[PDB]
């Protein structure tokens, strides 16, 4: 029944990924005066199924390239980050309890950098080096305050088991207790999935492409289940998953709505921006953070 | 007889105004309103804390209980 579990999570992941591109191509037209894709079949499912099914048929450029094995080496990294990395977070009871899973997810996103840059250096010449050696370091800019702002959020909550945390998110969401530590976490997810506001500007392309994607929905995911999510009545939790569903749903169109209408950063100006403006806000929520707790006669009942 | 096409009768006024309705309110109120909701969320976190602060005192009654 174990590796029914896993098939059950890790198939539809793909149907998840590309049915998220068709998603966001209709918002993005509709955010402009566009329909489309809804020629190619009924409103465009099957135009997704088969532009994936047609970047598998078409031929790759030859390399071409150096340490063939490394170039192997680099995506099947990062598509296998995806794959592994939906596993302690809970739809209604998650796949694995675990004692501490959020230090677990800050470090495959870092695993996730490791890949973007081994893709980097087994790519190509050397402008290809300095671009990616870039986005390795706009990447690696914000591990230091989206674990920091994790701190934060969960010091209120005692326990790393996110278990304690879906049974303390009951009363109020946590976005009451911190709303400006969790904008500028939401911030951070869009540095650490890597769109639009923030800058890019190879090979096998779909897979570059899918492990940003389930980056992405992976990162939505734990938004709405670190932030909120409503009560869970067990023996009968649909209820939970329709409900987590369509917080996720929501917050994944809110993600692409802002990547829709606003232009790139500076790459300068985003290295200025990240460190002088978010990084002493950040120490000064983890400082109020710790000392609020000692003054609410509320420490969390560490289990 | 002439079928030119001039203005018939004249055409009404075409603004140009930068017209910015500036919405929302001030910012005093908007960081009252930030620090009200922030300070009813913590109160509401204080209470359910300590609630489960006292269960979880049960839960260790019933683990000294249990034991020998
Ligand atoms: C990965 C990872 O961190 O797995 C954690 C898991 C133990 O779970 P943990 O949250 O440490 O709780 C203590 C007992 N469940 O750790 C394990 O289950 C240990 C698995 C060891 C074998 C695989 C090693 C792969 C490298």
């Amino acid at each position: 029944m174990f590796m029914i579990n896993v098939l059950t999570l890790i198939i539809p992941i793909l149907l998840a990924v590309a049915f998220l591109t068709l998603v966001e191509r209709k918002v993005l037209g509709y955010m402009q005066f566009r329909k489309g894709p809804n020629v190619v079949g009924p409103y465009g499912l099957l135009q997704p199924i088969a532009d994936a099914i047609k970047l598998f048929i078409k031929e790759p450029l030859r390399p071409a390239t150096s340490s063939i094995s490394m170039f192997i080496l680099a995506p099947i990294l990062a598509l296998t980050l995806a794959l592994t990395m939906w596993i302690p977070l809970p739809m209604p009871y998650p796949l694995i309890n675990m004692n501490l899973g959020v230090l677990f997810m800050l470090a495959m996103s870092s695993l996730a950098v490791y890949s973007i840059l081994w893709s980097g250096w087994a790519s190509n010449s050397k402008y290809a080096l300095i671009g990616a050696l870039r986005a390795v370091a706009q990447t690696i800019s914000y591990e230091v305050t989206l674990a920091i702002i994790l701190l934060s959020v969960l010091l209120m909550n005692g326990s790393f088991t996110l278990s304690t945390l879906i049974i303390t998110q009951e009363q109020v969401w946590l976005i009451f207790p911190a709303w400006p530590l969790a904008m500028m976490w939401f911030i951070s997810t869009l540095a650490e999935t890597n769109r639009a506001p923030f800058d890019l500007t190879a090979g096998p392309f779909a897979l570059f492409f899918m492990a940003e994607y389930a980056n992405i929905i992976m990162m939505n995911i734990f938004t709405t289940t670190l932030f909120l999510g409503a009560f869970h009545n067990p023996y009968m939790p649909e209820l939970y998953t329709i409900n987590f569903t369509i917080k996720s749903l929501l917050l994944s169109i809110t993600f692409l709505w802002i990547r829709a209408s606003y232009p790139r950063f500076r790459y300068d100006q985003l290295m200025h921006l990240l460190w002088k403006n978010f990084l002493p806000l950040t120490l000064a929520l983890c400082m109020w953070h710790v000392s609020l707790p000692i003054l609410l006669s509320s420490i969390p009942p560490q289990t | 007889v002439k079928q030119d096409m001039p203005p018939v009768g004249g055409y009404g006024p075409i603004d140009y105004k930068r017209n910015l309705p500036r919405r929302g309110l001030s910012g005093y109120s908007m960081f009252a309103v930030g620090i009200g909701a922030l300070l009813f969320g913590y109160w509401s976190m204080m209470r359910w804390n300590r609630e489960r602060r006292r269960l979880q005192i049960e839960d260790f009654e019933a683990r000294i209980a249990l034991m020998p």
